[PDB]
């Protein structure tokens, strides 16, 4: 039974299939001048309209990059870089994932200023902190779709009409493609971050979207693919499959999303029947697809090992699972360094089935209690 | 990852508290674990422990207790955070903390079980004055 | 008949055997603490040493990139940044790959000296330059191994030995492996890249080498994976075939290499035997896939895409194609004038290259050529 998700997805087999025929019949490369290259461009074309079909980004542009982290790199260097000369001033959530947290204190390091949002006891960000520290000076914002972690949905509608089109605003739909709908224009971004993986295409592509104006500078250099914004013989296979998952997702993830919620539903109404457990992350403005829940007196690693020798992937915002600090999600939530112990996360996805559910339930509330048994704590 | 490790977290040994305990020995992460032993004539008569930890906490507490269990208490002192982690297979490095838990916690529950007895002496004998203190 | 592998190469189909099951049964990530994890991280690991083994880097510390591009990203950018303070001068090659040469620009916008080595009329690197050039603030030379655009083997054990201790050595090894010896402590690597599809693994993935106690700031910053120089979750798949090509490479080269400088001496022999024919890079010093010759008498896409049409697919330096219009810097940096440069073909052969393959060639070609010239200014 896999609840694991969020760290990585298998690849589904229609993408396979549109993949395999570009890694050994036609190989060509999309800069070539033959029949090969040929190919590989109406592909890479194909592809490129797809992912932006999928999120509606016709008033913008595709750039493929290796993953959500370059591209969360991309958009937060690159972009103000380019843009320093109006100001050097940023807003950048304080949930937001490593991939955006840490390029945000290499611009710290250059000069620029940051600010970090904070959020409320269920993770979603504090709207009026963006609206008071807001000054003309102020280039990017940094905020995700929603939350891997807890799950919660952030008000990123309302982000837009603050901003008001004076600071460019940079979206992580890591977490929602596929979840919820993600139409750019509804939720006015200028820069989009989407992964493969997360949408079940191969792992190791991804796609920063960008608002037609939207400058940048590059960070990958050399070859100048991309239209000079990210160098290296692109990738094809993967960019197709990438492009294959972007089709699929489109027409099948409401029904796949609303299935998954109502599993999610399950988990925690029968999760939350246990002594002591509570939900972490916002109770319904949440993404379809995950459970976070804790466990008073006992530690996460133990959990999440403890249901895999039952046959159960899970995961864990323990400290013991990393570093050897918790969560930085759940600390911002305020939780306090014993809560985060505690913490189990269960994620879902297209190969669960109400068995793997059934499994879990009878087999969770004997790990909660025969860790509880042993806990000093309890 | 570890050998025999899966089978002292799964399987654990030696669970539980001792009402009327000879001697109570208990210990940056988020690992906390009390040892409790009852003494007969200079053995461990009985061991139970409580851990709140990682699996290899939970792995090494188990180990540890096994290794304890009807020895002499100079017997027991031998029981490093090495004879432990090799024990079971040995450890990966970060989690080897773990083991030095366990060690720990028997050493002071050992260092009670003294203390308690009017055997400061012995405490002294024997190399644990150190532990005493910080307690 | 393929002859553009240094493009573009397929990916060999046992390397494809060992990719699929870790994109469908063992999908999991190294990070996550539970059996799927457990064996991609297995896998991961010896993958890791299957690509350490290929050129010999038990010495050193492998780093998974998306690619060579990305590689020399890190080799330059990021050892620059990081030793700075020991020196700002820098030694790069006028061949390197834009991937090397355009990073080294960034970095003389950073403050940084960089300066260019010289080549000589087959493009190889002038040794005396790097001699009498070297200061005390040099931190970092950069020469590729070979030339994937016109052949040239660089003189990389006798650099490695002009410095000793000095700069710390980059080398490019893109065009090289598979093709001659790799071995990190013969040609004296301080840092080494490695391309996965190079050697018949997928494209989208490729390594840094970095030997022990040599120091980089990372490029692609976030999560902390690669030990902290390259952040992002492990794509596995791929991984996985760059070592399983890693393994196939090491027990297969010698062979498909000496195949192929046969098929390359072929083609060398006839293809020179034609109206006005130059032959760019070194003769003899060369990659066993490497032809590449000039002809005063027309432009290159003609070549290309006349060829093309025969079925051949071909490479040209021709600026045409150059998106940007320019002619290859390479070229330029060997002496050619701007003219006689515009009409060359490039000829990568590889492993599904066989004698027919070749015999098609040189039964098309001079036709080719001749039916062209016949219509020029
Ligand atoms: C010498 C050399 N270095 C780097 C590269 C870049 O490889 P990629 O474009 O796949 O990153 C190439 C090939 O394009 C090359 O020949
Ligand atoms: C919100 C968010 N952004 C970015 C990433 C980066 O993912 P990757 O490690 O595939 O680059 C993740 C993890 O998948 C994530 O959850
Ligand atoms: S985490 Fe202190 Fe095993």
């Amino acid at each position: 039974a896999y609840f694991d998700y969020t760290s990585a997805k298998p690849v589904d087999e229609r993408i396979l299939e549109a993949m395999l025929p570009y890694m050994t019949e036609s190989f060509g490369n999309p800069s070539s001048v033959h029949s090969y290259g040929f190919k590989a461009r109406e592909a890479v074309q194909e592809a490129r309209e797809k992912v932006a079909k999928l999120v509606n980004g016709g008033g913008g542009t595709v750039v493929f990059t290796s993953g959500a982290t370059e591209a969360n790199n991309l958009a937060i260097i690159g972009y103000a870089m380019r843009n320093a000369r109006k100001g050097k001033h940023i807003l950048v959530s304080a949930v937001e994932h490593m991939s955006v947290i840490n390029p945000a204190k290499f611009l710290q390091k250059q000069g620029f200023e940051v600010e970090y949002i904070p959020v409320g006891k269920y993770g979603e960000v504090d709207v009026s902190f963006i609206d008071q520290k807001l000054r003309d000076d102020t280039i990017l914002v940094s905020v995700q779709h929603a939350n891997n972690e807890i799950g919660t949905i952030q008000p990123v509608e309302e982000i837009s009409e603050v901003l008001a089109g004076k600071a460019a605003l940079h979206i992580d739909a890591t977490a929602s493609v596929g979840q919820i709908e993600v139409d750019v224009e509804k939720i006015g971004a200028d820069m989009l971050t989407i992964s493969s993986n997360d949408i079940y295409g191969p792992k190791g592509v991804g796609a920063l979207w960008i608002r037609k104006e939207a400058k940048l500078q590059p960070v990958i250099l050399g070859g100048g693919q991309e239209n000079g914004l990210r160098s290296g013989s692109e990738n094809v296979p993967s960019i197709v499959g990438f492009g294959k998952a972007a089709e699929i997702t489109a027409m099948e993830w409401r029904e796949e999303a609303e299935r998954l919620r109502r599993l999610r539903d399950r988990i925690i109404d029968n999760v939350l029947k246990i002594e002591e457990s509570y939900l972490n992350g916002h109770p319904e403005k949440r993404l379809p697809n995950n459970v976070n829940v804790r466990f008073s007196y006992i530690e996460g690693e133990s959990i999440v090992l403890s249901l895999d020798m039952a046959g159960i992937q899970a995961s864990t915002g323990s400290a013991c699972s990393s570093t050897l600090q918790p969560s930085h999600v759940l600390m911002a939530c305020g939780l306090k360094h014993e809560e985060a112990h505690g913490t189990l996360l269960l994620t879902l996805g297209r190969y669960n089935t109400d068995e793997d559910v059934d499994r879990l339930l009878e087999v969770l509330p004997g790990v909660i209690e025969r860790l509880r048994s042993m806990s000093p704590l309890y | 990852y570890s050998d025999k490790v899966f089978d002292h977290f799964q399987n654990p040994r030696n669970v539980g508290k001792i009402e009327d305990a000879d001697g109570v020995g208990t210990v940056v992460c988020g690992d906390l674990m009390t040892i409790y032993i009852k003494v007969k004539d200079n053995r461990i008569e009985d061991i139970k422990f409580q851990t709140f930890g990682c699996a290899a906490a939970i792995a090494t507490s188990s180990m540890a207790t096994e290794m304890a269990k009807g020895k002499t208490i100079e017997e027991a002192l031998k029981i490093t955070r090495d004879a432990v982690a090799e024990a079971l297979g040995g450890l990966p490095k970060q989690k080897m903390h773990c083991s030095n838990l366990a060690a720990d916690a028997l050493r002071r529950a050992i260092v009670d079980y003294f203390r308690k007895n009017g055997k400061i002496d012995k405490i002294k004998e024997l190399g644990l004055e150190k532990e005493l203190e910080k307690m």
